[PDB]
C-alpha cells in the first residue's frame, strides 16, 4: 500500500514488459521522430509545415479545370452526379455493346457490297 | 477572426482552428456511414461544437466543413444552407475528407484509403479532383472491428456486452491489436510459442490476457468474410479502385498510396498493404504506401492547412455570394 | 476469359476482354529492356522477336496461361494474308491457345466508337492510316498509309528545339522530348495566323522542367511539331497532309457512301491526342469537301486506346463468340482458316 | 556486487545503494587542494547549476568525494546508475559515461532521466512529472517509460530563487539576512514555515483580517523573529514568477502547456497522472493548489489527479534505486566490455 520498496519493484517490472517500442510510438504520433533534434521539434514542425503550405499554395494556382481533366480522360464525361457516375458508365458500356451486337450480327455478305457497287469481284 | 475547421466524422467530430497542427476538440448516430442523415440532430452537433467545444462566435469565423466521398449534391447544399441561415457564418466551404488527407500528405495526386469509424473509402484523386467513378465505399469500418474483437474475446471466456464493456474492448483494440504481415504464418507462430500474448488490466483491477485476437480483429479489414461480408479486402478494393482510373495515371496512383483515418493506425497495416497491393499489381510497378504518424487526424490537419492558405482566401463562399445565388453556389465553389 | 492484344508499332496494349482499358501497355523485352523494333510501320517483320514479345505479354505482363484463354490479336490495315496466317500459326502451335482471332485495328477503333460504317484515322507510333469501313468491312482499295507517325513527330520536335539552343540527342533525351511533346504540343486552328500571334505574345510560351531540375522554355515549337501531320514537307515528304489523305480516301470510295463517310470521321491512335486536332481536321476536311456536306469528326477522349477497347467490346458481343478460331478448326484446316473466319 | 544510485542535483547530490529505501548520503553539490560538499561549506562554485553538468573537473571531484568519502566504496566494484536532467545533451551523457568508465573503471553503469525515475517510483510508466529541485524546474510528460522531448518544459525558477525571495521579503519586516550563513537560516525558515496558499488573494485578505496566521521562529542565537504572510508569498512565486521578475508562466500554466504540446489522445492520461517530485514540491498545499489551477485550465470534463508522494524530496533517487534493483534491469547496464567495444556513443543505444 505505502509503495513499499519491494512492491514498488514488481508493478515496475510488470509494466516495463507491458511496454511498446518507441519506434512504435512515433509510429503512432506519440513520439517525435528519433533522429531529429530534441529541442527544436517545434521549429522543425513549423518548417515542414511551411514546406507543405508552399507546395499547396503553388499546386493550387496551377489547378486545372474539371473540363481539362475530361479532355484527358481522367474524369468521365461528363454529367450526371458523382454517385450515379460509377453505375451510369456501366449502363453506357452495356447499352453500347448491345447496340453493337445486332449491328454486327446483321452484317451483309460480301456480295451485298460488291453488287452495291463497292469493292471488286 | 480566423477560420474554423470541422471534420464531421461517422463516430467523432474533429473541430478546431485554421493553423493549429491538431484539432482542439474531438468528441463522439446522425452520421453513421459518413453521410448526414438527420439534420436536426446534426444541427445540434454543430451547435455543441461552435458553442461548447470551441466556444466561439459562429458569425465571426469562416467555417470549413468536411463531407464524405460521394456526398449527394442535395446534402452539401443542405450543409451550406444551415451554416449560412442557422449560423450566419461570414463565409464557409465544404471539402472532401479523402482529398484533405491527401493535401496534408503534401500531394494533389494519389489514392487515399480513409478508414474511419462507420465507413472506409478508396478515393483516387488527381490534381485535387477525386475521380468518382473509381471511388470505393466499404461499410466495414472501426466500430465493426471493435465489435468483432468483442465477439472473439468470447472464445477466450470473457463476456463484454455493456456499452461500457464495448468501450473497454475498444481501448483494448487500440492498445494491443495489430495487422500481421503473413496471417496464416502468424497463426502458426501464435501456437508455436508465447511471446505473442499480452496482458491488459481492466478498470476494476482485474487483469485479462489476449492472444491471437490481437491480429485477428484487424485482419477483418483484409478478409471482410471474418464478420460475414462478400466484400473484398481493403487491399483488393484499393487495387480495383486504381484500375478503374485512366490507364495513364495508374502509375502515379500505385506510387502514391496514402492512408488516413483512425482504423489505419494498426501497426504493420502499411507493410501488409504493401505486400498485398504489390502482389496484385504488375511486376514492374513502383508501389509506395504512405502512412503519416499524424493520420488519426490527416483530414482535419489538411483542412486546417488549406483553410490557412492565402490563396484559398479567394475561394470561400461569402454570405453575400450565398444570398445572391442560394445553396446551389456550393457546387460551383467547392470541388 | 478472352485476351485482347493490340500489338502496336511501339506499344503493346494487352488486357482482358470485358472491362474498359487494357491492363498492360509496354514498348514494342519491353521496359525492363529499357533498363539494359520488330513491328515498325505496323507490319510484323521479325517473327522470332515478335514471338518473344508475345511470350513476355502472356507470362510477364498479364501473368496468364496462354493455353487457358482465347486470344484476340490486332493487325494493321492491309496485313498480308501470309502475315495473318503466321500469327495464327504461332498462336496455335507455339501457345496452344484454346482459340483465337485476328482483327483490323482501324475497324476495332470504329466499333468502339459504336459504329460499323465510317472512315477511321489511326495514327500510332510508326504509321498512320486512313481506313474507310462500311458495314464492318474495310475497303482496301481506298485505304491510305502514311509512314509519318508519332516517333517522327518526336524527332522533328527534337530537331526544332535545336533552334532554341537546346540539344537533345540521347535516347534518354529523346524520351524527354517525347514527354514534352505529349504535355505541351498542340495542333493550331490556323497555322499562319498562329505564327503571327506567336510573335504577338502573351500565353504561348510554356516552361518545362527537365528531370535534372533545369527549366527550359518552349514557344511555337508546341504547334509546329504536330503541324507536320498536315504538312509532311516540314520533315521532307512529298506526301499529302493527313486531312488531304483522308479526303482522297473518301473519294476513292463509291459515291453513295461518301455522305456517310464525311459524317462519320472517327480518329484513333496516340498521335491524334493533340489538342485541337479535331477542330482543325474539321476545318480542312470541310474546305476540301462539297459545300453541302455534313462533316463530323469524332474524337473519343480515350482514343489513345480506341483499338484495344474495341477489341474488348467486340469479343464481348455474343455474336462474335461464334467467329473464334477453335484449336480443332485450326487442326482441321491449317492457318488458311483465318482468311475465312476473320474479316 | 551491489549497485550504487547517484542523483547529481543542482544543489544536492543524493547517493546510496540499490535496494535502500532512501539515499545514504545527501550533500551540497558544490566544489588541501579542493574541498567538496559540507567540508567546502565549512571553509572559508556550483558545477551543476540549472541541472546540466558544466564543469567536468569539479564534477569529477564531486563523484570522487561521493564514491570515497560519503559511500566509502570501491568504485571499481559496484555498477553505478547516474541521474541526468531532462534534455541532457548527447555529448554530456557521453562525457558522464566516459568518466565513469575511464576515471573509475566501474564494472558497468547506466544513465537515467530524473523525472522518469520519479515517475517509476510513483509506480507508473505514463504521466506528467513536475520536478522542481534547487536550480531548475521541469515539466516532463512521459509515455510508456519514454520522455517526450518536444513537450518538456524548463523553468530556471527553482528552490534557491525561492530562498532568496524569502530573504528579500523578510526585508520589509525589518530583518536583514544577507550572510551566506544568514541565507541558510532563511532557507530553514522557508522549509519549516512556508506553504502554498489555496487562494492567494483571499489568503492575503485573511492575512490582514486576523492573526492565527503569523508564526514564531527562533534564530540560532536565541533571538525570536516572527513571520507573517511571507510564509505563503515566497512559494507563491512558483505560480507567479513575476514576483521575482520573470515573464515566465506559473508552474501550473507550464504544466498545462506541456500537456497540450502532447498527443491529444494521451492528454487524458497526462491529466490524471500528474506526479510531483523534487524538494521544492514539499510546500504544504502545493498539491491542492496545483489541482485548483490545472483544473481551471483544463477541459471541464477532464479527470485531474495530482500525485504528491510524501517522500518526493527523494522521488528520483528512490526510483533510481528501485530500477537498479530489478532483476530485469540487470541485462541493460553498460558493461565495461561493451564500452571498450563501442565507446561512449554506446550510452545513446542503451539508456533511453
Ligand atoms: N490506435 C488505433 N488503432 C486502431 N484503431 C483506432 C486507433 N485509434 C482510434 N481507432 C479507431 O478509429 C476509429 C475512428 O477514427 P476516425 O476519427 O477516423 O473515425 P471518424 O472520423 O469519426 O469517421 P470518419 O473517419 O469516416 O470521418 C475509432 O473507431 C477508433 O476506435
Ligand atoms: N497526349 C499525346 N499527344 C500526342 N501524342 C501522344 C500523346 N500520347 C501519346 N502520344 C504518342 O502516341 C504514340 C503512340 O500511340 P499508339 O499507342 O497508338 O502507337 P502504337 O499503338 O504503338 O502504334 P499503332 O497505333 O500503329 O498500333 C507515341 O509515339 C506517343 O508519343
Ligand atoms: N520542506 C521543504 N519545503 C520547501 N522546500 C524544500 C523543503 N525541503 C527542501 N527544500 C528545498 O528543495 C531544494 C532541493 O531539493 P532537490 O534535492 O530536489 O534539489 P536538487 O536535487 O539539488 O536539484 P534537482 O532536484 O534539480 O536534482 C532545496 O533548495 C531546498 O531548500
Ligand atoms: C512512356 C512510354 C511511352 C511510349 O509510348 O514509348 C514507346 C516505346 C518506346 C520504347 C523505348 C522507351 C525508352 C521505353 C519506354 C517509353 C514508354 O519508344 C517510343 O517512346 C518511341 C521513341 S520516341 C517516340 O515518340 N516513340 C514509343
Ligand atoms: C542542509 C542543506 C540544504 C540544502 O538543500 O542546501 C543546498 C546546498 C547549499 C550549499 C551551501 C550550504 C552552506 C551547504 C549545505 C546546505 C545543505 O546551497 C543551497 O542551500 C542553496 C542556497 S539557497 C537554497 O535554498 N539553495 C542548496
Ligand atoms: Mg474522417
Ligand atoms: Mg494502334
Ligand atoms: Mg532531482
Amino acid at each position: 500500500a505505502p509503495g513499499s520498496l519491494s512492491e514498488r519493484k514488481n508493478v515496475l517490472q510488470l509494466k516495463l514488459q507491458q511496454r511498446r517500442t518507441r519506434e512504435e510510438l512515433v509510429s503512432q504520433g506519440i513520439m517525435p521522430p528519433l533522429k531529429s533534434p530534441a529541442a527544436f521539434h517545434e521549429q522543425r514542425e513549423s518548417l515542414e509545415r511551411a514546406r507543405t503550405e508552399d507546395y499547396l499554395k503553388r499546386k493550387i494556382r496551377s489547378r486545372p479545370e474539371r473540363a481539362e481533366l475530361v479532355r484527358m480522360h481522367i474524369l468521365e464525361e461528363t454529367s450526371a452526379e458523382p454517385s450515379l457516375q460509377a453505375k451510369q458508365l456501366k449502363l453506357k458500356r452495356a447499352r453500347l455493346a448491345d447496340d453493337l451486337n445486332e449491328k454486327i450480327a446483321q452484317r451483309p455478305e460480301r456480295m451485298e457490297l460488291v453488287e452495291k457497287n463497292i469493292l471488286p469481284v | 477572426t480566423t477560420a474554423l475547421v470541422c471534420d464531421n466524422g461517422s463516430g467523432l467530430v474533429k473541430a478546431g482552428f485554421a493553423g493549429d497542427d491538431a484539432p482542439r476538440a474531438v468528441f463522439p448516430y446522425p452520421i453513421e456511414h459518413g453521410i448526414i442523415t438527420n439534420w436536426d440532430d446534426m444541427e445540434k452537433i454543430w451547435h455543441h461544437t461552435f458553442y461548447n467545444e470551441l466556444r466561439v462566435a459562429p458569425e465571426e469565423h469562416p467555417t470549413l466543413l468536411t463531407e464524405a466521398p460521394l456526398n449527394p449534391k442535395a446534402n452539401r447544399e443542405k450543409m451550406t444552407q444551415i451554416m449560412f441561415e442557422t449560423f450566419n457564418v461570414p463565409a464557409m466551404y465544404v471539402a472532401i475528407q479523402a482529398v484533405l488527407s491527401l493535401y496534408a500528405s503534401g500531394r494533389t495526386t494519389g489514392i487515399v484509403l480513409d478508414s474511419g469509424d462507420g465507413v472506409t473509402h478508396n478515393v483516387p484523386i488527381y490534381e485535387g479532383y477525386a475521380l468518382p467513378h473509381a471511388i470505393m465505399r466499404l461499410d466495414l469500418a472501426g466500430r465493426d472491428l471493435t465489435d468483432y474483437l468483442m465477439k472473439i474475446l468470447t472464445e477466450r471466456g470473457y463476456s463484454f456486452v455493456t456499452t461500457a464493456e464495448r468501450e473497454i474492448v475498444r481501448d483494448i483494440k487500440e492498445k494491443l491489436c495489430y495487422v500481421a504481415l503473413d496471417f496464416e504464418n502468424e497463426m502458426a507462430t501464435a501456437a508455436s510459442s508465447s511471446s505473442l500474448e499480452k496482458s491488459y488490466e481492466l478498470p476494476d483491477g482485474q487483469v485479462i490476457t489476449i492472444g491471437n485476437e490481437r491480429f485477428r480483429c484487424p485482419e477483418t479489414l483484409f478478409q471482410p468474410s471474418f464478420i460475414g461480408m462478400e466484400s473484398a479486402g481493403i487491399h483488393e478494393t484499393t487495387y480495383n479502385s486504381i484500375m478503374k482510373c485512366d490507364i495513364d495515371i495508374r502509375k502515379d496512383l500505385y506510387a502514391n498510396n496514402v492512408m488516413s483515418g483512425g482504423t489505419t493506425m494498426y501497426p504493420g497495416i502499411a507493410d501488409r498493404m504493401q505486400k498485398e497491393i504489390t502482389a496484385l499489381a504488375p511486376s514492374t510497378m513502383k508501389i509506395k504506401i504512405i502512412a503519416p504518424p499524424e493520420r488519426k487526424y490527416s483530414v482535419w490537419i489538411g483542412g486546417s492547412i488549406l483553410a490557412s492558405l492565402s490563396t484559398f482566401q479567394q475561394m470561400w463562399i461569402t454570405k453575400q455570394e450565398y444570398d445572391e445565388a442560394g445553396p446551389s453556389i456550393v457546387h460551383r465553389k467547392c470541388f
